[PDB]
RNA sequence: UUGAUCAAAGUAUCACGAGU
RNA sequence: AUGAGAGCCUUGGAGGACUGAAGUGGAGAAGGGUUUCGUGUGAACAGUGGUUGAUCACGAGUUAGUCGGUCCUAAGUUCAAGGCGAAAGCGAAAAUUUUCAAGUAAAACAUAAUUUUGAACGAAAGGGAAUACGGUUCCAAUUCCGUAACCUGUUGAGUAUCCGUUUGUUAUUAAAUAUGGGCCUCGUGCUCAUCCUGGCAACAGGAACGACCAUAAAGAAGCCGUCGAGAGAUAUCGGAAGAGUUUUCUUUUCUGUUUUAUAGCCGUACUACCAUGGAAGUCUUUCGCAGAGAGAUAUGGUAGAUGGGCUAGAAGAGCAUGACAUAUACUGUUGUGUCGAUAUUUUCUCCUCGGACCUUGAAAAUUUAUGGUGGGGACACGCAAACUUCUCAACAGGCCGUACCAAUAUCCGCAGCUGGUCUCCAAGGUGAAGAGUCUCUAGUCGAUAGAAUAAUGUAGGUAAGGGAAGUCGGCAAAUUAGAUCCGUAACUUCGGGAUAAGGAUUGGCUCUGAAGAUUGAGAUAGUCGCGAUUAUCAAUUAACAAUCAAUUCAGAACUGGCACGGACUUGGGGAAUCCGACU
RNA sequence: GGAAGACCGAAACAGUUCUGACGUGCAAAUCGAUUGUCAGAAUUGAGUAUAGGGGCGAAAGACCAAUCGAACCAUCUAGUA
């Protein structure tokens, strides 16, 4: 939940990918920091691809 | 460490000996003693702390100036600004209501 | 102690001066059969209580 | 601390002096803060106003009832209890109420009572379960102890 | 000392008072502090240029007894 | 996960006091310890303060109520019944 | 409707004048 | 060295050990009552001795406006006789005792709405005005001396406070905390007025009608847990300065580096409010689910600062260290005092949010604010004022306690009695740990001493083979035990049983992998002269590139009576019956 | 996430076994290992309150100053035998 405030406040993540991604951080499914970095190199390219 | 002989002859751990550990200029680690905690008044009916004024103990309030223990408005250090804002427009409306009811 | 009355330090004043030997001269008065001080209290041996 | 039913800190104006006269009442059920209570003879029937038994109509349920007319509130004062006004009489003004034992009393018809079932009930329905909840139940009441059986 | 002053005449102001028995001065290698013993308080004026020291040194009520540490 | 099967709140009491004496106290520990929905504020924050006194945190009303529920069903008839009994008395 | 109230306003007649 | 005499305690130097921070340590409560501390010393006492002594003899010693009492009220003592009793007297939350009142600079023709209880005690741990540092004695120290503060009280002196205009000044202005206004010939004339001002708001400033009635608040608080802030400590890595060690080797191993009250100023975290604004594609945020159309997120601000950073204190304060130097006294003097960082309620304090409860967690003194009617202050050409809730100055502060022990020798237990007797501070190591073993600071080696090691003993070990045969009975002893992973039965109130059972692993050495933090990195074009100088973003981007920090977890080789929880610390387990449900 | 008169255990408080020590004691109830509890019906101080055919008692006729199937003290009293 600090990396995430680094990723809203730069701009790299929408708000709507917080109250999806806070609640999966609060909730076990993120082991390291390094996996959460790689649902932002993965769940982010799709929204750009769908756009 | 050194360890601390206290200074007063009350040896129990009451509220009237709260204490702190301070290095002196001689480098000698004494007790200073801590007074009870000053506080800021409460609202009339919010029962929450009033903005504006410094916290105090009842002994230290005689040696203060007036603006340190109240704010500026009517019902200053007594009512919160929101309750007074309620107490105005309740009091205005009911005197207003008691006219049109009485005619 | 360290926290005593005024009345208790005054009575413990008096019992500090009654705690004395006999003067060396009154053994020599004519008809003075004061052998020793008889009522010498002693701090751990007799207390006071009284 | 010791009671079973909550109490209400109502305060009125004193009519002959300039004082606000703070009053402890037995709280009837459903009494928020900042409710107006209307204690008097010409009041209307809503909980928990007080008003003498003469005004309020038969079938209503009351609490903190007066026993002798003016004595401030004796009968039916514990949590969950109430007393229904079961009948009237215009001959010599004596009203039958039914008290929480079921014994139907004949109080006179000018003594005050507060309408409504008294808040904080019914609390005797849950087990104390432990003996250190009866120790706590009674350490602010009195020393009706652990009571030993006298047969022992 | 619980007080220092900043303005220079204010330091000269308190020197000419009916209290304020004596004035102490202390040279440091960096600066030179001036201290005036008053009744309730004690006021410090600190100067650091080594040339306004003797300027503000007299500049003085003459009957004010100095304390001198060099 | 479903941490328990049956006991739920009274697992704290666990394996003591009797099965059918801890079946009953669960009734009144689910109902106490509960946010009810405030009737003056609308926001569900009304927990109990002491036995019989219920208080809502946001906008600070304190309402006297039941010992474990907030509003007993014996009272809830009477709160209606005196409303019927009043409208036949004024008129 | 979780305000507010104490300590006379008015009124009449006299004191109806004193100082002036 | 004493001394007639020394195992003591007699002492001093070496010394080997113990307590081991939950001490055999340093201080207080109750209790004691001079035991305290110097100078002496024979007998007695000190279950040995004694040159020593808590003994004996003789001299001494306890310093307060700030530490306490004293002041307040708690449970309670219940206490005007209205009453009662033959009296003495009274298991008196009196409940009635004309005013049974506590009362007010208050008018007439018993000041007026008013108060029912009088009256007092009751806490050296609750409530409560305020002080701390450097020094000093053979003995006292927040009490003396030094220096810097403060509180209570009384008193004194400065301090919103002089207007338009025009006295200064042509006017602009200037004393003046502000003027205006018509008139008028402008006005010189007339007239009018100060119980301060700012900010939209939260609120802000040097003060700015308490004399009452009234309301609110503080005083005014338990328990358990708790994100975060700082203190204190301990701890590495750096400077310095001096010690330690040199079989041999060790940029080593160590000590030291400090800043009290009181203030001034910056001050930001944290919580809550204020303004603009209007939220679904719901967003905010915590370890924890807390919020939001009853105004969220945002942007700016206000409040509180308990938190520190500066700077006064701070004389290189003083202190501490380390050089000197001086037959030497009260000595003169040099030089230092500096960086970063990591850690825990090994501990206080502040703040935040919680939790349990048929438990819901003191009263009064004292204080403060605001609201109120009436009354006072109240001219503007000013003179001023200001129980002024501002600043400064004088003066004063009485009574009583203050030594010492606090216990294997000052207390109680008839005693120098292994018992008992309330608290506070709290180091390093290994470790989960204020455990157990070892140690540092302080503290002791005082328990009558020497010789010798028979029997029986009290206490502790080991024992072939067998393993309960012993015995009333496995009493006593023995076994097991920490940790990680596997795994787990009958029965059940479904919660447990359960650590059921039953197994495997563990040292040392050298490696590898995983877990984070601050900086981002910053392409690209040209200037000046590689230096110096000037910025956008696609992507980047996992220990991106640097820099820094943490100690946990997973592996892997090599390795030795294969002895590895190598001491310590530390459940044997299972099948039943009978009783009590359980704590 | 952190509930519970839940668990093992330190301080403390208690006192199971050894029928260990001791038993003209260290002690008119202690010493030693072994055990019981340990966040609560918890353990403690200080001030209070209850007084003897009375009190207090989670009850043993326990405790009420080494005294308890009735405290202690003085007297009646040189009771009677």
């Amino acid at each position: 939940r600090r990396l995430l405030k680094k990723y809203r406040d730069s701009k790299k993540i929408d708000r709507h990918l917080y109250h999806d991604l806070y609640m999966k951080c609060k909730g076990n499914v993120f082991k390291n920091k390094r996996v959460l970095m790689e649902y932002i190199h993965k769940k982010k390219a799709e929204k750009q691809r769908s756009k | 460490v050194q360890r601390l002989t206290l200074r007063r002859r009350l040896s129990y751990n009451t509220r009237s000996n709260k204490r702190r550990i301070v290095r002196t200029p001689g480098g000698r680690l004494v007790y200073q003693y801590v007074k009870k905690n000053p506080t800021v008044p409460r609202c009339g009916q919010c029962k929450e702390k009033l903005k504006g004024i410094t916290p105090s103990r009842p002994s230290e309030r005689p040696r203060m100036s007036k603006r340190l223990k109240t704010v500026s408005r009517t019902y200053g250090g007594v009512l919160c600004h929101s309750c007074l804002r309620e107490r105005i427009v309740r009091a205005f409306l009911i005197e207003e209501q008691k006219i049109v009811k009485a005619l | 102690a360290a926290h005593k009355s005024f009345r208790i330090k005054q009575k413990l004043a008096k019992k500090l001066k009654q705690n004395r030997s006999v003067p060396q001269w009154v053994r020599l008065r004519t008809g003075n059969t004061i052998r020793y001080n008889a009522k010498r209290r002693h701090w751990r041996r007799t207390k006071l209580k009284l | 601390p010791g009671r079973g039913a909550p109490l209400a800190v109502v305060h009125f104006r004193d009519p002959y002096r300039y004082k606000i006269r703070k009053e402890l009442f037995i709280a009837p059920e459903g009494m928020h803060t900042g409710q107006f209570v209307y204690c008097g003879r010409k009041a209307t029937l809503q909980i928990g106003n007080v008003m003498p038994l003469s005004q309020m109509p038969e079938g209503t349920i009351i609490c903190n009832l007066e026993e002798k007319t003016g004595d401030r509130g004796r009968l039916a004062r514990t949590s969950g209890n109430y007393a229904t006004v079961i009948a009237h009489n215009q001959d010599t003004k004596k009203t039958r109420v039914k008290l929480p034992s079921g014994a139907k009393k004949v109080v006179p018809s000018a003594n005050r009572a507060m309408v409504g079932i008294v808040a904080g009930g019914g609390r005797i329905d849950k087990p104390i379960l432990k003996a250190g909840r009866a120790y706590h139940k009674y350490k602010v009441k009195r020393n009706s102890w652990p009571k030993v059986r006298g047969v022992a | 000392m619980p007080r220092e002053i900043k303005e220079v005449k204010d330091f000269l102001n308190k020197a000419r008072r009916s209290d304020a028995r004596a004035v102490k001065i202390k040279k440091n290698p960096t600066n030179t502090k001036f201290k005036i013993r008053c009744s309730r308080f004690l006021y410090t004026l600190v100067v650091q240029d080594k040339e306004k020291a003797d300027k503000i040194k007299q500049s003085l009520p003459p009957g004010l007894q100095v304390k001198e540490v060099k | 996960a479903k941490r328990t099967k049956k006991v739920g709140i009274v697992g704290k009491y666990g394996t003591r006091y009797g099965a059918s004496l801890r079946k009953m106290v669960k009734k009144m520990e689910i109902t106490q310890h509960s946010k009810y929905t405030c009737s003056f504020c609308g926001k569900d924050s009304m927990k109990r303060a002491v036995v019989g006194i219920w208080s809502c945190k946001r906008c600070k009303r304190t309402v006297a109520g039941g010992a474990w529920v907030y509003s007993t069903t014996a009272a809830a008839s009477v709160r209606s019944a005196v409303r019927r009994l009043r409208e036949t008395k004024e008129q």
